[PDB]
């Protein structure tokens, strides 16, 4: 039986528990003594765990936090819609967007900050932004400021409605532990409503707003000049005119003769090429079918009537020999623990995030957009980072689900069991193949160097001399570009031009052109399969070894997250999951910045440049430079700097400031992550001394930072300091050559 | 209790484990407050047209109800002694005062006849419920003496008014998908009830 | 439109869903409403 | 309320208040007086 | 019992009904404090005061402006009279700000230490600016016709009327400016547009007030 569930009344609005600090905490509501409390009291604020045992105030707890998130995010949007209406030339941008650079930050002359705003086209002076928020605004059909304006009050009175639901949820109506529970009931409406109804809804406002504004857009008219999206409802003349389908209204749909639909729900595929950007009709149709796919997918699961699958159901009846149990209890798993959610949900969020940025640098979705050099490596490089930042977060998780939530007497001959019961053949194997992969990706570079430093090029792994390319990938992308001829008969062109085929060039630019892939290309791939392993083994090992190992057979009773077991047993230093988060974070770094880096230098290298054939941004230097570490470090690295190393006394000049300011914060890190607390708690000694003497010693006691606290510290200043370096060097570079 | 056939498909009237704007006493009330304001939509709906055919009203008035200026881009009516906005604040004020001592008698039970009202304090001391006030002006002639006629009334009230809801969004579905009257919709399936349907004019 | 080969294997889509309360008239109703208009859709192709 | 003036008597919501006067300060003394770099 | 701003519920309980003006009209609970309560009533008196006398001023100017007798409009009449007088601005500012900061660190003061000032240190003067309650400092030169001494009902009934016309001249003061704001006249010429064309000539049509 799915119902709704409410408590009346459960917690009182009042501003009490604002001047008690650490009052969810029993520990911790005592008051401070030493400096520690204050980290502990922002580091456990949280972890709501930690705080109850009842799930049910726990689930209230996080519904109200996710409704509080939403309600930031909203006022983020809001805020991005206003900059662009009021402190904007997107007006301008609109009128001529081949030659102006979309800019929505404009600074106050004070202090010499004033040169920060430079000269970005149509009378404008800003900081150019690369979120392609004028990309995404002219897609959606909006030409005006008041628009924008408009979407600004709407989504700051969206924000003032979900702090008030969130207020509302957890003080005055909150939803009882059942209701939380149904998740049936919650993969329907999801599925349905959430990603159905606004695919349905999307594709709504495309098909009657998006497709005849842009349609006028790519025609030339000015505008202003253009109508406005309600005339365009209201008179079905005007849709008849630009698209005669729209002559025929709504009944080609129910009778079935969808055909008549062909004017705005196509597949042609490839690019828009007067506009570089991919058709608005395949864009419409797309979402149209993606709308009727989870409209149907939402109703899968039996809630308050007969018909419908049943999730433990299914769960129980996939068993074999091999497995055992198969994947019974993971339905109770599932429904009792967040953090085995989170996980799951984290791993595959990262991942969405990692392919959006693949897909979008592929096939540009917006008009404008390939063009747009910087916004693409930005979007491209933002993305990505996201993405592993949240399936580092997931291996978290995970592991914080097998301390806490892990209870056996429930789960005993199971698919995760075997997991635990095999573990070290996992490890090993992946061990293994992670010091092969090493061995032959990075050697093949070490081997290079050497061939090149020696005088003896024809040695080499290279495209001239021993060569390894990339046949499957070639014979993959071959078939990918020969598909609209034989296996998807009634595409005009291929998905993505980077398959093969021609040139679309917007402007004099070029918006995408063939990408091919030889030994450099083969290297590279190389070199991420390794570091992606390496971090899954990280994150893998602490997940598996989270309880217990041969060193620590008690670990679990430790906790996730604790400095060690002592300096006996030879040492047992980061022996913690949360440790194995910790180096998971920096090798995800790692992978992620020569994932990052391969992006920029192939793009720059084989792909953009401008149109006369094609003058590329670096001459095409890759596939003969890329095979050395000499060759990343000279060609890339160095070369590409300049923009960024002379950006002093114009209005990139902040992108040289963040540069030393990020060079500064990473090498910063390295104290925390060098050092050790004992040292710090010694000097703070001599120091504290010092105080007494002049009667300034404080009644909360300074402390050093904890073991486990210097390790965090020195990963957030580390991974601040690296990106925000490979920040400043990425915009300063593409902004400039761009 | 009021039109209480059973048909609940969906399980909201449940006592059990219910609170904020969910509950039999929100419920049932904004049911009657729905069904009263469309039973005055769908009569004030459909009065210029039928009063127009009928020739007692002019033809200056007696336009589609969707053009009165309710949308102006659906259609405005110049004719009116003020602007619609100049209308819109009084009905800003006005609907704020009745609506807001309404609520203030559902969220506390005969406190609107103590504070000075112009005297006007022995009309709302209510009864002891929601949506059927009564008094001197609620129930002018004393209608359900008999509390078995009583029930007949609110059961009467509550059908008429759920047809009348239906009819409300009848009205505003013709009116958005044929872009005209529902008395003139009424003169063309009674023309021809055949070639004058819902799959006529998709 | 009445009396087609759309109209007819939409009619017939719904009465074989139907033949094999109001719960099980519109869950069987969609189905037929969907295997109509797949098998519509498909024989013209 | 008492509470409210309780909570923002709390450590970092004074450290905001106070740095954010101390550096409109500092902002208001270089708008009026522009580039100070002696006396 | 007593008329509460917002029928129906309750007043809060710091408002009790022993003050002037008293329906309990505190949402944000900005004086549940009793020393902040006071401050407030005090700091209510003093802004209500200044908003009469204001609001008299520009009803007054801008009777003597529409009628013909050369009285500007409120928002150039100190501009003229600097400019048409043989007065320079900054020095008759600083007069101002010695007679009020003298007046006004009198109120301060008597505020912190409730009798103080009547001790004789100012010139001679004693028991004429000793207070009467919080905020009502009637003597001799406050209260020279001495209407709170006699008759204290009737001035209850007095400290209620003083209340009401401070919070309508303070909402007429808002008005005034706003007015000003919007349709950039004087506001007794736009009281004669409003009489000139009642259904017309108003915030719904200034373009201003709601831009819709
Ligand atoms: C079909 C109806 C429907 C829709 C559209 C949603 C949508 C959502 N739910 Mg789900 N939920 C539903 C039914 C639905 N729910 C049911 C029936 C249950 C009980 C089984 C739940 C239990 C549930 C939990 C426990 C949580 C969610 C959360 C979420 C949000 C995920 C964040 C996101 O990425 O969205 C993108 C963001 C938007 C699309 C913004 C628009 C959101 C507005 C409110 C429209 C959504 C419709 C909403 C259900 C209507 C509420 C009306 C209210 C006045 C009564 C998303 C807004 C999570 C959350 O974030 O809580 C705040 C969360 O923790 N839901
Ligand atoms: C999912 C979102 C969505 C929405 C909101 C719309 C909306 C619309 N489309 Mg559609 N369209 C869509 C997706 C969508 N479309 C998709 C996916 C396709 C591709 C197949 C199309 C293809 C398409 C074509 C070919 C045409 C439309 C048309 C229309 C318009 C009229 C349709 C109609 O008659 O509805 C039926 C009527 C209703 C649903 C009535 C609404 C209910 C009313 C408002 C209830 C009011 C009740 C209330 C009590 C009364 C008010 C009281 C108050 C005043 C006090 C309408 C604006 C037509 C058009 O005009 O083009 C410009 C048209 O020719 N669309
Ligand atoms: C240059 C920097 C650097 C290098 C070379 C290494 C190397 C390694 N790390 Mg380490 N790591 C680093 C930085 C580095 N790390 C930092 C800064 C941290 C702190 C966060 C870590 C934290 C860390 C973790 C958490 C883990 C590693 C692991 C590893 C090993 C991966 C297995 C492998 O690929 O074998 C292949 C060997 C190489 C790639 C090294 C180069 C070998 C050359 C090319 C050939 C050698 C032949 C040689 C020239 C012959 C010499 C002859 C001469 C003596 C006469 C590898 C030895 C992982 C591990 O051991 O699991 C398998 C692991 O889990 N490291
Ligand atoms: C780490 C990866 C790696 C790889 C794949 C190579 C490969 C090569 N090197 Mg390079 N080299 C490397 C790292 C690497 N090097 C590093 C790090 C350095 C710096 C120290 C060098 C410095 C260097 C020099 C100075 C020279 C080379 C040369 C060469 C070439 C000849 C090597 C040779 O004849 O060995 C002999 C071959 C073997 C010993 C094969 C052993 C490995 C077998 C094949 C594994 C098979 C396992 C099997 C699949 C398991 C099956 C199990 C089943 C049966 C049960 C060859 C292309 C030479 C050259 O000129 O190339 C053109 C040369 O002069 N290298
Ligand atoms: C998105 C996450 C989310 C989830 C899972 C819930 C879930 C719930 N809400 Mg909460 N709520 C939310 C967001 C959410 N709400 C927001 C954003 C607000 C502020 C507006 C509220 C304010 C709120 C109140 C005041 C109440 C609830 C109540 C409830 C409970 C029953 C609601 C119900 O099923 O009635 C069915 C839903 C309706 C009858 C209303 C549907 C129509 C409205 C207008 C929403 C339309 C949503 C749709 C996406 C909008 C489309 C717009 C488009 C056509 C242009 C259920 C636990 C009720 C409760 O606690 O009872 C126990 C209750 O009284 N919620
Ligand atoms: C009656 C028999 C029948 C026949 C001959 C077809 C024939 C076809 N179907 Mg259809 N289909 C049918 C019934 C049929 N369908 C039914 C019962 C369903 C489930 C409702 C579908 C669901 C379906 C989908 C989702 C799609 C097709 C598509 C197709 C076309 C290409 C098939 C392919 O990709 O290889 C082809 C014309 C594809 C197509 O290209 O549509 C034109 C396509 O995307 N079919
Ligand atoms: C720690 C070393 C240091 C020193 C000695 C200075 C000193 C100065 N900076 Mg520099 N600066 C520094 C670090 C430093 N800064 C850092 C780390 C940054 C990056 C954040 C900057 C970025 C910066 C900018 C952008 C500017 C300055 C400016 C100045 C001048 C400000 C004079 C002033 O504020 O008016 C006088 C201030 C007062 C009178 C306030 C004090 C109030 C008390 C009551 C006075 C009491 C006096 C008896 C002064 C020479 C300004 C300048 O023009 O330089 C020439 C300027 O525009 N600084
Ligand atoms: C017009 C409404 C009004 C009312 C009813 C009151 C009432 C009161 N005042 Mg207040 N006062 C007012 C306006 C008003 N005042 C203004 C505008 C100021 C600032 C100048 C003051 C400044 C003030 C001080 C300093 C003191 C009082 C005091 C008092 C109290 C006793 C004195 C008395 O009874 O005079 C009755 C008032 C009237 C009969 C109003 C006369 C209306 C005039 C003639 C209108 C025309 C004037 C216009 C410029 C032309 C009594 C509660 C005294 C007190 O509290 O003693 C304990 C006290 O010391 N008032
Ligand atoms: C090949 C793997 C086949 C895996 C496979 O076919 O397993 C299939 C086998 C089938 O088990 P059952 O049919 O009993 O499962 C029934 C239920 O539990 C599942 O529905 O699963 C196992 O026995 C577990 C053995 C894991 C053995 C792990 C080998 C891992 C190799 C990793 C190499 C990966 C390289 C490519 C990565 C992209
Ligand atoms: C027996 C009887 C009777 C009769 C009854 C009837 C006549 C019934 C009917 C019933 C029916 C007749 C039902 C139906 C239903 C249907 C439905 C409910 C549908 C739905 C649909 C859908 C859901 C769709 C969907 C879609 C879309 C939208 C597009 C895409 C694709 C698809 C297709 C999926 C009477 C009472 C007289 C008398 C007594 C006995
Ligand atoms: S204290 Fe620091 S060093 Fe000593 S064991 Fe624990 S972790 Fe290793």
């Amino acid at each position: 039986k799915v119902k709704i569930a409410v408590d009346r009344n459960p917690v009182e609005t009042s501003f009490e528990k604002w001047a008690k600090p650490g009052h969810f905490s029993r520990t911790l509501s005592k008051g401070p003594n030493t400096t520690t409390w204050i980290w502990n009291l922002h580091a456990d604020a949280h972890d709501f765990d930690s705080h109850t045992s009842d799930l049910e105030e726990i689930s209230r707890k996080v519904f109200s936090a996710h409704f509080g998130q939403l309600g930031i995010i909203f006022i983020w949007l809001s805020g991005m819609y206003f900059h662009g209406a009021r402190f904007s030339n997107y007006e301008a941008w609109l009128s001529d967007p081949t030659h102006i650079k979309p800019s929505a930050q404009v600074v106050w002359p004070i202090v010499g900050q004033e040169i920060l705003n430079g000269d970005v086209g149509g009378g404008f002076q800003g900081i150019q932004i690369t979120s392609g928020f004028f990309q995404l605004w002219r897609a959606s059909g909006i030409t005006s400021e008041l628009q924008l304006y408009t979407t600004a009050i709407g989504g700051l009175v969206m924000a003032a409605a979900m702090f008030f639901a969130g207020w509302f949820h957890y003080h005055k109506a909150a939803p009882k532990l059942e209701w939380f529970q149904n998740v049936e009931s919650m993969l329907n409406h999801h599925l349905g409503g959430l990603l159905g109804l606004g695919s349905l809804a999307w594709a709504g406002h495309q098909i009657h707003v998006s497709l005849p504004v842009n349609k006028l857009l790519d025609a030339g008219v000015d505008p202003k000049e253009i109508p406005l999206p309600h005339d365009l409802l209201l008179n079905r003349a005007i849709m008849a005119d630009l698209y005669p389908s729209f002559a025929k209204g709504i009944a080609p749909f129910f009778t079935l003769n969808w055909s008549e639909y062909s004017d705005f729900l196509t597949f042609k595929g490839g690019l828009n090429p007067v506009t570089g950007g991919l058709w608005l009709s395949d864009t419409a149709h797309h979402h149209v079918a993606i709308a009727v796919l989870f409209l149907v997918a939402g109703h899968m699961y039996r809630t308050n009537w007969g018909i419908g699958h049943s999730m433990k159901e299914i769960l129980e009846a996939h068993r074999g020999p091999f497995t055992g149990e198969g994947h019974v209890g993971l339905y109770e798993i599932l429904t009792t623990s967040w953090h085995a959610q989170l996980a799951i949900n984290l791993a595959l969020f990262g991942s969405l995030s990692i392919i959006v940025a693949h897909h979008m640098y592929a096939m540009p979705p917006y008009p404008y957009l390939a063009t747009d050099y910087g916004t693409q490596l930005s979007l491209f490089t933002h993305h990505t980072w996201i993405g592993g930042f949240c399936i580092v977060g997931a291996g978290a998780h995970a592991a914080i689900f097998m301390v806490r939530d892990y209870d056996p007497t429930n789960n005993y001959n199971n698919l995760l069991d075997r997991v635990i019961r095999h573990r070290d053949a996992i490890i090993s194997h992946l061990n293994w193949v992670c010091i092969f992969l090493g061995f032959h990706s990075f050697g093949l570079y070490i081997h290079n160097d050497t061939m090149s430093a020696l005088g003896r090029p024809q040695d080499m792994f290279s495209d001239t001399a021993i060569q390894l390319q990339p046949v499957f990938a070639q014979w993959i992308q071959n078939t990918h570009f020969l598909a609209p001829q034989l296996t998807a008969p009634n595409a005009l062109a291929a998905t993505s031009l980077t398959w093969g085929g021609d040139l679309v060039a917007v402007g004099g630019k070029v918006a995408m052109m063939p990408i091919s892939l030889g030994t450099s290309d083969f290297m590279v791939h190389h070199i991420h399969a390794f570091t992606i392993h390496v971090t899954v083994l990280i994150l893998l090992k602490g997940v598996l070894f989270a309880r217990s190992s041969r060193l620590i057979p008690d670990k679990a009773n430790l906790g996730f997250r604790f400095p060690c077991d002592g300096p006996g047993r030879g040492g047992t230093c980061q022996v913690s999951a949360w440790d194995h988060v910790f180096l998971g974070l920096f090798w995800m770094y790692n992978s992620l910045s020569i994932v990052i880096f391969h992006f920029s230098w192939k793009m720059q290298s084989d792909v953009w440049g401008t149109v006369t054939g094609v003058s590329h941004i670096t001459g095409g230097n890759f596939a003969q430079s890329a095979n050395t570490i000499n060759g990343w470090l000279r060609d890339f690295l160095w070369a590409q700097s300049s923009q960024v190393i002379q950006s002093y006394g114009s209005a990139l000049s902040a992108y040289g400031l963040i540069f030393l300011g990020a060079h500064f914060v990473w090498a910063f890190s390295l104290m925390f992550l060098f050092s050790g607390r004992g040292y710090w708690q010694e000097l703070i000694e001599s120091i504290v001394w010092a105080h007494n003497k002049l009667k300034v010693a404080p009644a909360i006691q300074p402390r050093a930072l904890s073991i486990t606290q210097g390790r965090a510290v020195g990963v957030a200043h580390y991974l601040l300091g690296g990106i925000a370096t490979t920040w400043s060097f990425f915009l300063a570079r593409i902004i400039s050559v761009g | 209790l009021p039109g209480d056939f059973g048909f609940d498909p969906l399980g909201l009237l449940d006592p059990v484990n219910s609170g904020g704007f969910i509950e039999p006493k929100w419920l049932q009330y904004s049911e009657v407050i729905h069904a009263r304001w469309a039973m005055l939509g769908a009569a004030g709906c459909i009065a210029p047209e039928v009063l127009g055919a009928a020739g007692l009203i002019p033809d200056a008035t007696n336009i589609k109800w969707f053009e009165s200026g309710v949308i102006p881009p659906a259609g405005s009516y110049n004719g009116y002694w003020a602007d619609p906005y100049t209308i819109f604040f009084v009905e800003i004020v006005a609907m704020q005062f009745a609506e807001l001592r309404r609520l203030q008698d559902f969220r506390y039970p005969g406190s609107m006849g103590q504070q000075y009202f112009l005297g006007l304090e022995a009309i709302f001391k209510g009864s002891g419920d929601a949506a059927y006030p009564g008094g001197p002006f609620f129930n002018l002639f004393n209608l359900g003496k008999t509390e078995a006629a009583m029930k007949e009334l609110k059961l009467k009230e509550i059908k008429n008014g759920r047809l009348a809801m239906l009819a409300m969004l009848g009205y505003g579905a013709q009116a958005v998908m044929t872009g005209k009257g529902p008395f003139q919709n009424l003169v063309e399936h009674l023309a021809d009830p055949v070639n004058n349907n819902i799959l006529t004019n998709f | 439109f009445i009396g087609s080969s759309t109209n007819l294997i939409m009619v017939a889509s719904t009465t074989a869903t139907l033949a094999a309360t109001i719960v099980d008239v519109l869950a069987m109703g969609a189905a037929g409403h969907g295997l109509g208009v797949g098998i519509v859709l498909g024989l013209k192709g | 309320m008492k509470d409210f003036t309780t909570y923002l008597s709390t450590a970092p919501v004074i450290a905001t208040i106070w740095f954010t006067f101390t550096a409109g300060l500092l902002i208001e003394i270089n708008r009026y007086f522009p580039d100070p770099l002696v006396f | 019992v007593r008329p509460v701003w917002f029928p129906g519920n309750p007043p809060p309980a710091h408002l009790d009904g022993s003050l002037a003006g008293d329906y309990g009209f505190d949402p944000l609970f900005l004086g549940q404090e009793p020393q902040t309560l006071k401050w407030y009533v005090q700091a209510e008196l003093v802004h209500g005061r200044f908003a009469m006398l204001g609001a008299a001023g520009i009803i007054l100017t801008s009777i003597g402006a529409k009628v013909g007798l050369g009285f500007p409009e409120w928002y150039d009449a100190g501009k003229v009279v600097v400019e048409k007088n043989n007065i320079d601005f900054p020095t008759l500012m600083v007069i101002q700000f010695y007679l009020m900061g003298w007046a006004e660190t009198k109120r301060w003061y008597d505020f912190k230490n409730p009798g103080s000032q009547a001790d004789g240190s100012f010139l001679g003067f004693t028991e004429e600016f000793k207070g009467l309650e919080n905020g009502y400092p009637g003597g001799r030169f406050f209260d020279p016709m001495g209407l709170s001494r006699g008759d204290a009902a009737k001035y209850q009934e007095y400290k209620q009327k003083e209340v009401k016309n401070g919070r309508l001249a303070m909402i007429a003061c808002l008005g005034f400016a706003a007015q000003y704001a919007a349709t950039g006249k004087g506001p007794l010429d736009n009281l004669a547009d409003h009489l000139a064309d009642p259904n017309h000539v108003n915030f719904a049509t200034n373009g201003v007030s709601i831009p819709i």
